[PDB]
C-alpha cells in the first residue's frame, strides 16, 4: 500500500533518447493521476479508450511509463494510427492502444546555449518498427546496393542525428518532453489501485 | 534499390544537416548583428565557413545523382537545387581569379570617394555624402559635379574589371550548359517538366517586354509631368521636348524619383498625411508599433507572432554602449525561431517598415512546413511583393483612422489622393524603364550582342530609347557607367525588382477584389477580410515547391505576369495628367543632350 515511484520517472534530471528510450515497470503500488492531470503544466494528453477522470477508479496488471524527448512538431506522431520518422523508425505504437502521452515543453532544461545534442533519433531504417519494438543499433544503413563494410561513403552513413535544441528555438523545435503510459490486460491478479 | 529512393534518403539526411549548421551559422551572425566585436566577426565567418564547406561537400556528393532519371517533382527540384556546382565547375586559378575580380570590385565600390580638387583633404564617401547631395541639393552645377566625379572614380577603375568578370561569368555559365550569364539568371524564372505551368528563359524576355510596352504610356505621362515641373524649377537647363537628364533624378543613378516629391507636388498647399504625432500624443513606442502590425495581420486570418519574436527580436536601439547595425531585416534563422531587428523610431515611416518586415516573417513562417531547399519565395519577387502589399495596405488614411491615428473629421479628397498617389507612383513607376533598361543591357552584353568597343554608347542610346534619360556629359567607352550601381558590381540580379512591382499590384487587385473593396484601388484596404487573407496564405503557404505560375494563379486567377493591376491602381493619376498635361507636350526626342550648344 505505498505510492508509486511517478516521480522518478516525471521528474528525472536527464530522459532517454527517442531513440533509445527506457520502459520502467511500475507495479506493487498505489497511483492517483488525479495529481497528474490536474497539473495543467502538460501541454498536450490526449487519448481514445478511456477518460483521465475514469482510469483512476480502474486498475490493471501492470503499467509502462515510456519516456524520452522529441521536437515540437513531432508530437503529434506519438498516437496510434499515426506516420512519420518517430512513428515508423524510433517509436511505434499500436492502433490499439489504451492508454496516452503526456508532453510538455522543456526548453528550459532540455536545451542550453550553443545546443543539447544529447538526444539523438534515427533518421533511416530498412523498414519499420513493431508495437513497442526498440532498435538500438548502430550499423550504416546502406541505400544503394553495393557494400561498403561499416564506412562512411557514397549511399553509407551513420542511421543517427542528433537533435539540436537551443534555449531560442521555435515552439515546434523545442525539446517536448514525452512521457507514455501504456495499460493491458492478463489473467495476472490486480496489484496497482487504491 | 532505384534512383529515386536512394535521392530520397539523401535529402532526408542533407536536410536534417544544413538545417542544424545553417541554423547555426544565422544565430551565430545574428550575435554579431546585435553585438558588434572582433571576436563576433570570428565567430560568424567560422561559422559561415563550415556551413559553406558542408554545402559544397553535400553538393558534390549530389552531382553524382543522374537527374534524368528523376520523376518526382520535389525531389528534382531540391536535387537540382543542391546540384548548382557554380564556380567550382572552372580550373582552380580561374576560380581564384573570379573570386579576387569579385572582391576587387567591391572593394572599390564600397571604398569609393571623389572631390573636386578645391581640397583634396576633405570629402565624403558615397554613402553619407554623395547621396545627400544628389537627393536635396538643388545646384544644377554641384549636382552634375557629383555624378560626373562619381563615374569618374568608379566606372574607370571597374571598366577592365568588369570586362574580365564578364567574361569569366560567361565561361562559368557555358560550363554548366547555360548559353551565358544572363540565362544562368534567367533559370529562376525557368520551369520545366510541368504541362501548362511551364516557362522557358526567353520566355521571360518577352513578358517583360510586353509588360513595358503595355507601361509605357502611364510612364511617358509622369515624365511628361515631372519634365514640365522641372523646367519650372530648372528654368535654363530643361528642354520642352528633350529627355530628363540624369544627375537631376533624386539619387546618384536616378533609379527611384522619391526625391522629386518636393519639385513635382501637385498640391503644395495641402500637407501630405503624417500620422507620427499622433503616435507621440497617445504614447506609442516600438513594442506598440509592432503589436498594432500584429493586430492587422491577424485581422485577415494570419496567425500572430510567436513568444520567440518578441523575447528574442531587437526592436529599439540598444543604447550607446554597444553598437549594432540595425538595418531592419526580417530573420529567418530557422528550426521556427524569427525575428526582426530593427532601430523602430516613433515616426509613420518606421510604422510602414514595421508592417513590411511583419510581411515578410509571415511570408517565411508560412512555408516552415517545407523541406529545407524548398524554404524560399515562389521567385525572386515574391517576398518584396508580399511585403510591400502589407505596407501599401498600412498607408490609406482608411487604416490610419480606424487605429485612432487620423482624427474622423479628417476629408478625404481628390487633391490627398493625387498627391498620395504621385507619390507612389514617383517611387514605384520611376523605377520600371530604369530596370528593365539595365537588364536589358546586361542581358544583351552577356549574350555577346554588345561588342565591348560599344558598351557605354548602347546603354545610354537604351537609356535615352527606353528610361528617357539623357546623360549630361558625353562618355566615352573608357567609362563602366552601369557598374557604378550597386547591385551590378556586386553580382546582382537586377529583374526581381520588376517582377516584384507587377505581382505587388496583380496580389493587392486579387486581394481586393476578394475583399469585395468598392471604389478607386489606392483607397483600397484588406483588413477585416479573411477572404483575401486566406487567398494570400494559399500562395505564401506554397514555397518554391511549385512553379511560381501556379502559386501566381492561386491568386490571380493568371499563369504569368499581368500588368492591368498596375494601371488600374494609377488610373486616377493617369486621368489627371491626360488632363494637365493637354498645354505641353508628352514624349521625348533622343537628339537633344545637355551638353548639346
Ligand atoms: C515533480 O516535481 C514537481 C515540483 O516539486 C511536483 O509539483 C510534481 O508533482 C512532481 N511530479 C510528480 C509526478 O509527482
Ligand atoms: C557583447 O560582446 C562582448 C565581447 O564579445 C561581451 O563582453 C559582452 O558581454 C556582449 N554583450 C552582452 C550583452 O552579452
Ligand atoms: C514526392 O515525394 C513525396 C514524399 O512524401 C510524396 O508525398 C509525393 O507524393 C511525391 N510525388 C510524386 C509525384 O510522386
Ligand atoms: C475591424 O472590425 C472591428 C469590429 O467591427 C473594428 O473594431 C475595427 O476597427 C475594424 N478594423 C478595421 C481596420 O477595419
Ligand atoms: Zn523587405
Amino acid at each position: 500500500t505505498n505510492l508509486c515511484p511517478f516521480g522518478e520517472v516525471f521528474n528525472a534530471t536527464t530522459f532517454a533518447s527517442v531513440y533509445a528510450w527506457n520502459r520502467k515497470r511500475i507495479s506493487n503500488c498505489v497511483a492517483d493521476y488525479s495529481v497528474l492531470y490536474n497539473s495543467t503544466s502538460f501541454s498536450t494528453f490526449k487519448c481514445y479508450g478511456v477518460s483521465p477522470t475514469k482510469l483512476n477508479d480502474l486498475c490493471f496488471t501492470n503499467v509502462y511509463a515510456d519516456s524520452f524527448v522529441v521536437r515540437g512538431d513531432e508530437v503529434r506522431q506519438i498516437a496510434p494510427g499515426q506516420t512519420g520518422r518517430i512513428a515508423d523508425y524510433n517509436y511505434k505504437l499500436p492502433d490499439d492502444f489504451t492508454g496516452c502521452v503526456i508532453a510538455w515543453n522543456s526548453n528550459n532544461l532540455d536545451s542550453k546555449v550553443g545546443g543539447n545534442y544529447n538526444y539523438l533519433y534515427r533518421l533511416f531504417r530498412k523498414s519499420n518498427l513493431k508495437p513497442f519494438e526498440r532498435d538500438i543499433s548502430t550499423e550504416i544503413y546502406q541505400a544503394g546496393s553495393t557494400p561498403c563494410n561499416g564506412v562512411e561513403g557514397f549511399n553509407c552513413y551513420f542511421p543517427l542525428q542528433s537533435y539540436g535544441f537551443h534555449p531560442t528555438n521555435g515552439v515546434g523545435y523545442q525539446p517536448y518532453r514525452v512521457v507514455v503510459l501504456s495499460f493491458e490486460l492478463l489473467n495476472a491478479p490486480a496489484t496497482v489501485c487504491g | 534499390s532505384t534512383i529515386e529512393e536512394q535521392a530520397k534518403t539523401f535529402l532526408d539526411k542533407f536536410n536534417h544537416e544544413a538545417e542544424d549548421l545553417f541554423y547555426q551559422s544565422s544565430l551565430a551572425s545574428w550575435n554579431y548583428n546585435t553585438n558588434i566585436t572582433e571576436e563576433n566577426v570570428q565567430n560568424m565567418n567560422n561559422a559561415g565557413d563550415k556551413w559553406s564547406a558542408f554545402l559544397k561537400e553535400q553538393s558534390t556528393l549530389a552531382q553524382m545523382y543522374p537527374l534524368q532519371e528523376i520523376q518526382n517533382l520535389t525531389v528534382k527540384l531540391q536535387l537540382q537545387a543542391l546540384q548548382q556546382n557554380g564556380s567550382s565547375v572552372l580550373s582552380e586559378d580561374k576560380s581564384k581569379r573570379l573570386n579576387t575580380i569579385l572582391n576587387t570590385m567591391s572593394t572599390i565600390y564600397s571604398t569609393g570617394k571623389v572631390c573636386n580638387p578645391d581640397n583634396p583633404q576633405e570629402c565624403l564617401l558615397l554613402e553619407p555624402g554623395l547621396n545627400e547631395i544628389m537627393a536635396n541639393s538643388l545646384d544644377y552645377n554641384e549636382r552634375l559635379w557629383a555624378w560626373e566625379s562619381w563615374r569618374s572614380e568608379v566606372g574607370k577603375q571597374l571598366r577592365p574589371l568588369y570586362e574580365e568578370y564578364v567574361v569569366l561569368k560567361n565561361e562559368m555559365a557555358r560550363a554548366n550548359h547555360y548559353e551565358d550569364y544572363g540565362d544562368y539568371w534567367r533559370g529562376d524564372y525557368e520551369v520545366n517538366g510541368v504541362d501548362g505551368y511551364d516557362y522557358s528563359r526567353g520566355q521571360l524576355i518577352e513578358d517583360v517586354e510586353h509588360t513595358f510596352e503595355e507601361i509605357k504610356p502611364l510612364y511617358e505621362h509622369l515624365h511628361a509631368y515631372v519634365r514640365a515641373k522641372l523646367m519650372n524649377a530648372y528654368p535654363s537647363y530643361i528642354s520642352p521636348i528633350g529627355c530628363l537628364p540624369a544627375h537631376l533624378l533624386g539619387d546618384m543613378w536616378g533609379r527611384f524619383w522619391t526625391n522629386l516629391y518636393s519639385l513635382t507636388v501637385p498640391f503644395g498647399q495641402k500637407p501630405n498625411i503624417d500620422v507620427t504625432d499622433a503616435m507621440v500624443d497617445q504614447a506609442w513606442d516600438a513594442q506598440r508599433i509592432f503589436k498594432e502590425a500584429e493586430k492587422f495581420f491577424v485581422s485577415v486570418g494570419l496567425p500572430n507572432m510567436t513568444q520567440g519574436f518578441w523575447e528574442n527580436s531587437m526592436l529599439t536601439d540598444p543604447g550607446n554602449v554597444q553598437k549594432a547595425v540595425c538595418h531592419p531585416t526580417a530573420w529567418d534563422l530557422g528550426k521556427g525561431d524569427f525575428r526582426i531587428l530593427m532601430c523602430t523610431k516613433v515616426t509613420m515611416d518606421d510604422f510602414l517598415t514595421a508592417h513590411h518586415e511583419m510581411g515578410h516573417i509571415q511570408y517565411d513562417m508560412a512555408y516552415a512546413a517545407q523541406p529545407f531547399l524548398l524554404r524560399n519565395g515562389a521567385n525572386e519577387g515574391f517576398h518584396e511583393a508580399v511585403g510591400e502589399i502589407m505596407s501599401l495596405s498600412a498607408a490609406t488614411p482608411k487604416h490610419l483612422k480606424s487605429i485612432g491615428l487620423l482624427s474622423p473629421d479628417f476629408q478625404e479628397d481628390n487633391e490627398t489622393e493625387i498627391n498620395f498617389l504621385l507619390k507612389q507612383a514617383l517611387t514605384i513607376v520611376g523605377t520600371l524603364p530604369f530596370t528593365y533598361m539595365l537588364e536589358k543591357w546586361r542581358w544583351m552584353v552577356f549574350k555577346g550582342e554588345i561588342p565591348k568597343d560599344q558598351w557605354m554608347k548602347k546603354w545610354w542610346e537604351m537609356k535615352r530609347e527606353i528610361v528617357g534619360v539623357v546623360e549630361p556629359v558625353p562618355h566615352d567607352e573608357t567609362y563602366c557607367d552601369p557598374a557604378s550601381l550597386f547591385h551590378v558590381s556586386n553580382d546582382y540580379s537586377f529583374i526581381r525588382y520588376y517582377t516584384r512591382t507587377l505581382y505587388q499590384f496583380q496580389f493587392q487587385e486579387a486581394l481586393c477584389q476578394a475583399a469585395k473593396h468598392e471604389g478607386p484601388l489606392h483607397k483600397c484596404d484588406i483588413s477585416n477580410s479573411t477572404e483575401a487573407g486566406q487567398k494570400l496564405f494559399n500562395m505564401l503557404r506554397l514555397g518554391k515547391s511549385e512553379p511560381w505560375t501556379l502559386a501566381l494563379e492561386n491568386v490571380v486567377g493568371a499563369k504569368n505576369m499581368n500588368v492591368r493591376p498596375l494601371l488600374n491602381y494609377f488610373e486616377p493619376l493617369f486621368t489627371w495628367l491626360k488632363d494637365q498635361n493637354k498645354n505641353s507636350f508628352v514624349g521625348w526626342s533622343t537628339d537633344w543632350s545637355p551638353y548639346a550648344d
